[PDB]
């Protein structure tokens, strides 16, 4: 329904409606549940669980092994709870949050980056659990700085209106919105 | 009775920024959002134009609430006024003298429809003869009151100083002036003389900005070639960025030339529509003590007509 | 836009693809939901599945609307489309031709008048 | 009708007051102006975070990275990027300037013509027939209550242009022949009140034979002893 928003940048705003282009969970999209095979990892996944049953995550196409609480692949690092997997220009991007699917709206903070790059095709876990796209949003900041609304701009045409004036209340009338042109479909 | 031709109106248009730069090119696309936002402007700025041209037409026409209508017995007093009341034979609503002034007169490029058709315009300007006729001046402060029609004429020369005993007395004689002034009207438009010059240049000038918009999109400006894609089929990624650079810079300021001088040609329609917005309240609406203003002479009366984009009026 | 095949000689003739324009009619967002969408003159066989085919679609000049329903009413106009044509939430979205006043008519003759007797500032 | 006119203005006033003070936004005229110009200005804000093909849109990087051999070729798109987005907006300003001040123009002949006199132009000072009005201002405005005279009640009646008498046409000095079937009055033309038709109020013109619709009456004589 409404799940999965972090916060793309290190940069703190307020009050303000930023749009970001970048990787995330579209709205209302249907997710496998699982009440357990090697998944692939498409190009970032969604997790979340329910008392000690998780443990950790097997990742590769060497080999990625996550417990919780490290092995490598060759680096080491040792140091209803929601986490975002990215393999980003050859670092590898963890965020989370842990509150007590749900209907409301949590963001999800930042926990770790590394700095490996590695090849990874497919993922599975170590032992409910619950299983990204380009998109677009238009995140709404508060006075202390944390995200309480954001609107996906490719849902519903009424989306698009309110990412098209930056805005989340849209009075009548008539507004122009896209472009549309039909492709060519073989080549002669 | 005289003639004065206005404009009122101009054709809507809208151009959209990136397929006249580049149309069908992904890396152009990337190499316009290098320029920010110059896309944005030029669209909200013919869009404001858009809809100023469809508040001009309002205010000049819609200005009685009720739609009157005229009573099939057609019987003034001695005048004839079947040159400008409608007859429903034809295929519209329009009248004979409208029809005389009907017949005298893609890379990114939208022309948008009007509002109000020329079915709704031509039934605005049969109220204002309808309430005009049967009612005086009475329908512009309030509900229409019916009074004869020779009575009502009576007292239009009770403004210009003229008593009205001379009416009564010349009442046939002014009848068949009256009515020989407006046949003369109907020949000196639909002969070979062309009266409607003011009207034709709001159009030609519209074709001629046209006309040179398209034609810079032969222009190399500078680069190799003004095929867009034939720069892309003969060239390196890395080589072929230098040669749109001049292409993209080129053709953004012929938008900018375009878009400010319809800006500045938009302004003075405004200055003409609210003219003839004026003439339609003081001119039909009531008698007029402007010298010179509603025709050249002493002022009696006012009927108005319609046209392509303007209006007409027939100052008596 | 005319062009003779190479090969087999038979002339051919060229014309550009679809390029229309999109418009999403809205009411207030503290009143609904629901959108109406018109293309830019695209004669409605050449096209989100609700606001792409079902029911609702409605052929103007303007282009072509899809998701108000054609009605025979003539009100007041509350949204501008083009060519005579309003569109107004009353529950759903509804399109019409637009009116332009009340029916009215006077009753002329050659001996008659009708004074006031009553006044009103306003 | 003194008291009658007096409180229908104060009723008059008291509803202005109150589509006022409802939320009912009136303002538009005035609020488009701020828009534009805040819009205006937040655009030409933002032009300043574009690259126009260079290596950074800052030009403190471009300069602490690079030798004034070629550094210069990077500030010089930025600087011709910048002007134009410069004379774009002055060009601009300079458009709706213009705009501006026709609407100065029409609200000082508005001042000097309805409120400091009475206007004969119709709808112009309001639609209706004008009496007076009362200017109040308005952040970067005005606001004009222009007081009306709108007529109602109106009532049939059956009219003639003249009146025979012995071979001659009678006219009035200004109003109409009315009747209500039986009588005929002479009454002004905008508010209903009949009087008897005397030689103080009617004019003599020629004989009776030329008029078209002259009715028979009788002249009333006002020297009676
Ligand atoms: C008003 O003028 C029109 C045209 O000038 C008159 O219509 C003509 O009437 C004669 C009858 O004597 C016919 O022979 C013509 O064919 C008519 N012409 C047209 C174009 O209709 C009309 O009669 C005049 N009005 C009145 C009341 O006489
Ligand atoms: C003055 O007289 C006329 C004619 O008798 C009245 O007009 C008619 O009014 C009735 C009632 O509304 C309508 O049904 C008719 O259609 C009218 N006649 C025409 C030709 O339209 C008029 O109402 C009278 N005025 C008043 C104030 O009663
Ligand atoms: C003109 O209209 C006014 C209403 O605007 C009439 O005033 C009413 O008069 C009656 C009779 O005394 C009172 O009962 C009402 O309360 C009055 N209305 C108001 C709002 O106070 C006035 O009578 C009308 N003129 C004529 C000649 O009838
Ligand atoms: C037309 O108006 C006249 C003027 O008032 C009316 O004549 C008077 O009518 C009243 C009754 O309403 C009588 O008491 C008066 O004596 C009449 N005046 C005279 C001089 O006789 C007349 O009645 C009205 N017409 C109709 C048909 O009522
Ligand atoms: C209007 O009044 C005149 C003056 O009385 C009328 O003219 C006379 O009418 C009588 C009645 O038939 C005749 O006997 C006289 O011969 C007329 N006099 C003249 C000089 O012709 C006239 O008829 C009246 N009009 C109407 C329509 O009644
Ligand atoms: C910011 O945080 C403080 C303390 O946690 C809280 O009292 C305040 O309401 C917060 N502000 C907003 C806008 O929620
Ligand atoms: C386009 O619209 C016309 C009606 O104006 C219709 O006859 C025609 O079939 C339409 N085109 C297609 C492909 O349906
Ligand atoms: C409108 O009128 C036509 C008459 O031809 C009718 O067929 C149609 O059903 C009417 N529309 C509605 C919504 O009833
Ligand atoms: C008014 O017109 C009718 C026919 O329309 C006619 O019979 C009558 O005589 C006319 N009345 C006058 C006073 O001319």
């Amino acid at each position: 329904f409404t799940r999965g928003v972090y916060y793309p940048d290190k940069v703190f705003r307020s009050s303000v409606l930023h749009s970001t282009q970048d990787l995330f969970l579209p709205f209302f999209s249907n997710v496998t549940w699982f009440h357990n095979p090697v998944l692939p990892f498409n190009d970032g996944v969604y997790f979340a669980s329910t008392s000690n049953i998780i443990r950790g995550w097997i990742f590769g196409t060497q080999s990625l092994l996550i417990v919780n609480v490290v092995i490598k692949v060759t680096f080491e690092y040792v140091s209803l709870r929601e986490f975002v997997f990215k393999n980003i220009d050859g670092y590898f991007k963890i965020y989370s949050k842990h509150t007590p699917l749900p209907q409301g709206f949590s963001a999800l903070e930042p926990l770790v980056d590394l700095p490996i790059g590695i090849n990874i095709t497919r993922f599975q876990t170590l032992l409910a659990y619950y299983v990204l796209q380009p998109r677009t949003f238009l995140l709404k900041y508060n006075e202390n700085g944390t995200i309480t609304d954001a609107v996906d701009c490719a849902l519903d045409p009424l989306s698009e209106t309110k990412c098209t004036l930056k805005s989340f209340t849209v009075e009548k009338g008539i507004y122009q919105t896209s472009n549309f042109r039909v492709q060519p479909t073989e080549s002669i | 009775v005289t003639t004065e031709i206005l404009p009122v109106s101009m054709t809507k248009t809208s151009v959209d920024c990136t397929m006249y730069i580049c149309g069908d090119s992904t890396e152009c696309s990337n190499l316009l959002l290098q320029y920010g936002s110059f896309c944005t402007q030029l669209n909200r700025a013919l869009t404001g134009i858009a809809v100023e041209q469809d508040k001009n037409t309002q205010e000049v026409f819609a200005q009685v609430k009720q739609i009157y209508k005229t009573p099939p017995i057609k019987d003034f007093g001695g005048f004839n006024f079947s040159q400008i009341l409608p007859d429903p034979s034809k295929p519209s609503k329009r009248s004979f003298i409208e029809d005389l002034l009907f017949n005298k007169v893609f890379n990114g490029l939208t022309v948008l429809p009007p509002l109000l058709t020329d079915e709704m315009i031509a039934q605005y300007t049969s109220a204002l003869l309808a309430g005009t006729i049967t009612s005086g001046w009475t329908f512009g402060a309030g509900a229409a009151l019916q009074i004869p029609f020779a009575m009502q004429m009576a007292y239009r020369f009770n403004g210009i100083g003229v008593t009205q005993n001379v009416l009564y007395e010349n009442q046939k004689l002014i009848a068949n002036q009256f009515n020989s002034a407006i046949g003369k009207i109907q020949d000196s438009l639909s002969s070979t003389a062309s009266a409607l010059g003011k009207l034709q240049d709001v159009v030609n000038q519209n074709a001629q900005a046209l006309n040179t918009l398209v034609k810079q999109l032969s222009s190399n400006f500078g680069a190799i070639s003004s095929v867009l894609n034939d720069i892309l089929s003969r060239l390196d990624p890395p080589e072929a960025e230098v040669q749109i650079d001049r292409l993209i810079t080129g053709r953004l300021q012929s938008l900018q030339t375009y878009v400010t001088q319809q800006l500045i040609r938009a302004a003075e329609i405004r200055a003409s529509a609210n003219l003839a917005a004026t003439k339609m309240s003081e001119c039909v609406l009531g008698q007029s003590k402007r010298v010179d203003f509603c025709g050249k002479g002493y002022h009696l009366m006012s009927f108005p007509q319609s046209a392509p984009h303007g209006v007409v009026f027939l100052h008596v | 836009d005319a062009v003779r095949d190479p090969q087999t000689l038979e002339i051919l003739d060229i014309t550009p693809c679809s390029f229309g324009g999109v418009s999403v009619i809205t009411p207030g967002t503290n009143t609904s939901n629901q959108v109406a969408v018109l293309y830019q003159d695209v004669n409605c066989t050449e096209v989100w599945r609700v606001y792409s085919t079902g029911s609702n679609v409605f052929q103007t000049r303007a282009g072509c609307l899809i998701g108000a329903e054609h009605v025979n009413n003539s009100y007041e106009c509350d949204i501008p489309i083009g060519a005579g044509i309003c569109a107004s939430y009353q529950q759903s979205i509804i399109a019409y031709t637009m009116s332009l006043g009340a029916e009215n008519s006077v009753a002329y003759s050659n001996n008659s008048i009708a004074i006031p007797t009553n006044f009103t500032i306003s | 009708n003194q008291k009658l006119i007096a409180n229908q203005f104060n009723s008059a006033i008291g509803k202005i007051q109150d589509s006022l003070s409802s939320t009912a936004s009136a303002l538009g005229k005035l609020q488009d102006v701020v828009n534009q110009n805040a819009q205006a200005l937040n655009t030409l804000v933002k032009q300043l975070s574009s690259n126009f093909g260079a290596i950074s849109s800052v030009l403190n990087d471009i300069l602490s990275r690079l030798d004034p051999p070629e550094a210069e070729v990077q500030i010089d798109r930025l600087i011709t990027g910048r002007l134009q987005s410069l004379q774009t907006y002055v060009t601009q300003q300079l458009i709706r300037a213009a705009e501006i001040r026709a609407s100065a123009n029409l609200a000082a002949t508005k001042m000097s013509e309805c409120v400091l006199g009475q206007s004969k132009r119709v709808d112009f000072c309001g639609k209706g027939y004008h009496l007076m009005s009362f200017p109040q201002s308005a952040p970067h405005g005005v606001v004009f209550l222009h007081v009306t005279y709108v007529p109602a009640q109106e009532k049939n009646f059956t009219t003639a242009p003249a009146i025979c008498h012995d071979g001659k046409a009678h006219f009035p000095r200004e109003g109409v022949f009315v009747s209500n079937g039986t009588h005929w009055f002479v009454t002004q033309r905008n508010f209903y009140e009949p009087q008897i038709i005397t030689t103080d109020n009617t004019f003599v013109s020629g004989n009776c034979d030329v008029v078209i619709g002259i009715v028979n009456n009788t002249v009333y004589d006002p020297l009676q002893p």
